[PDB]
């Protein structure tokens, strides 16, 4: 249930 | 899984008038909503980021507010320049990231009558087997207009197509093209070719015509 | 200024491959996260992909995940989209965008977009346009761009020197299955008027002087 960051802030997806 | 409902889908208002677009979210998305402007063929342009904040170079004319599931975007004192499509974007995260359906904004204008022009088929085209006759309605308002084709005073049905430009950025008018498509053998059979225009800005119908092989 | 220009659009067979490129001008490309978005005709924008500034970490939406791959070459200031096994649902104008992060609010937006590039998926063949002059007998003249496939067709007058008065119409899909549009100009009267037609899917560049 982790957040994977593409960039700073809201630039992420959860898996 | 975050669907966004944008309303209204269409919109027509005068210059100087205040107008407000609404966007609703199926989930609490805090303030992570942005508002974009898009004119045809152009690159989309960011106006408001995170509910209420202006991006640099965006006029005070534009405004935003709200949070949670309900959001609003206001254009105060509309300009002819604002004839565009405005869409929102939810950016809670990349996995849910989604867009609104958009709002087409038309600038309401005083009724303007079209200039009418007719064009014979080129010699170049005739030598290939087909003949296209083009009627042009220049800079008029509103979009609604009636164009009909008459060949030796006979109505033409199902053999023509119309096309409308997007609204003009400066004088908020439209332009329309009608195109009668005939075979060469059909084209050379009759002499007179006419385009008759009807519009709410014309007190009399306008006819532009030519004789075959005279100019 | 800060700008994004897109390339690689055109016609693809169902199941075939196509590579899209997005070139960055006027800014420091390597610092920014990049996105891919698309818009189907008559539909809303649909988000596709994200790629990290170093370019080794990507996100892809479920609609394209094991089908399209985002990559970037920072020394070339170019963002890429490798598209494979294409469907009818992939018919769209494709947009690349620049990400921005607002530290004060811990939030993100797409502050710079490209003008878009169109991809058509079909088993039909490419066809170049025929350009015909439109002449009269305030005056109006123009060009008839007839029987091309697929879209788009870009039109300019006098290599960009003539813009005011120009009306380039949206294309119509003819009963033949081929597209067709007109470009006109209204100029009141040595000084010639040449329309410039560009149809990239067929690598066709036609100029037509009207008289
Ligand atoms: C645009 O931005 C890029 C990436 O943000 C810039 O590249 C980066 O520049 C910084 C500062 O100059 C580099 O830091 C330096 O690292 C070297 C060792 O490599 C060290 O000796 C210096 O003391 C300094 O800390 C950073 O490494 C570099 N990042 C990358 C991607 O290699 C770039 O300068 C900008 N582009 C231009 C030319 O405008
Ligand atoms: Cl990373
Ligand atoms: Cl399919
Ligand atoms: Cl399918
Ligand atoms: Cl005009
Ligand atoms: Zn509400
Ligand atoms: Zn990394
Ligand atoms: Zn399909
Ligand atoms: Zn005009």
């Amino acid at each position: 249930r982790k957040r994977i960051h593409i960039g700073p802030g809201r630039a992420f997806y959860t898996t | 899984n975050s669907v966004l409902t944008q309303s209204p889908s269409s919109l027509s208002a005068s210059v100087g008038d205040r107008v407000t677009i609404t966007c609703q979210a199926s989930q609490d998305i805090s303030n992570y909503l942005n508002w974009y402007q898009h004119k045809p063929g152009k690159a989309p342009k960011l106006l408001i980021y995170t509910a209420s904040n202006l991006e640099t170079g965006v006029p005070s004319r534009f405004s935003g507010g709200g949070s949670g599931t309900h959001f609003s975007f206001t254009i105060t004192s509309l300009q002819p320049e604002d004839a565009a499509t405005y869409f929102c974007q939810q950016y809670d995260n990349l996995g849910d990231l989604s867009f609104g359906g958009g709002t087409k904004v038309e600038i309401k204008r005083t009724v303007a009558a079209p200039s009418v022009f007719i064009f014979p088929p080129s010699d170049e085209q005739l030598k290939s087997g087909t003949a296209s006759v083009v009627c042009l309605l220049n800079n008029f308002y509103p979009r609604e207009a009636k164009v009909q084709w008459k060949v030796d005073n006979a109505l033409q049905s199902g053999n023509s197509q119309e096309s409308v430009t997007e609204q003009d950025s400066k004088d908020s008018t439209y332009s329309l093209s009608s195109t009668l498509t005939l075979s060469k053998a059909d084209y050379e059979k009759h002499k007179v070719y006419a385009c008759e225009v009807t519009h709410q800005g014309l007190s009399s119908p306008v006819t532009k015509s030519f004789n075959r092989g005279e100019c | 200024q800060v700008q994004l220009v897109q390339s690689g659009g055109g016609l693809v067979q169902p199941g075939g491959s196509l590579r899209l490129s997005c070139a960055a001008f006027g800014f420091n490309f390597s610092s920014y996260v990049m996105h891919w978005v698309r818009q189907a005709p008559g539909q809303g924008l649909e988000y596709l992909s994200a790629i990290s500034s170093d370019g080794e970490t990507t996100y892809h939406a479920n609609s394209v995940k094991g089908r399209f791959t985002s990559s970037r070459d920072n020394s070339k200031n170019t963002l890429f989209l490798q598209m494979g096994s294409l469907r009818t649902e992939d018919v769209a104008v494709y947009y690349c965008a620049r990400d921005r992060y607002y530290e004060t609010s811990g939030s993100n937006a797409f502050d710079v977009w490209g003008q878009g590039t169109m991809v058509v998926v079909s088993s039909a063949s490419t066809k170049g346009p025929s350009v015909f002059p439109l002449a009269p007998c305030t005056a109006a003249l123009g060009c008839l761009v007839k029987d091309y496939f697929p879209e788009p067709v870009t039109v300019s007058w006098n290599s960009g020197a003539l813009t005011s008065g120009v009306h380039t119409f949206p294309a119509v899909l003819q009963s033949s299955g081929l597209y067709s549009l007109s470009s006109v100009v209204t100029v009141p009267s040595t000084q010639t008027y040449t329309c410039n037609v560009d149809h990239k899917p067929s690598n066709t560049k036609v100029d037509k002087t009207v008289e």
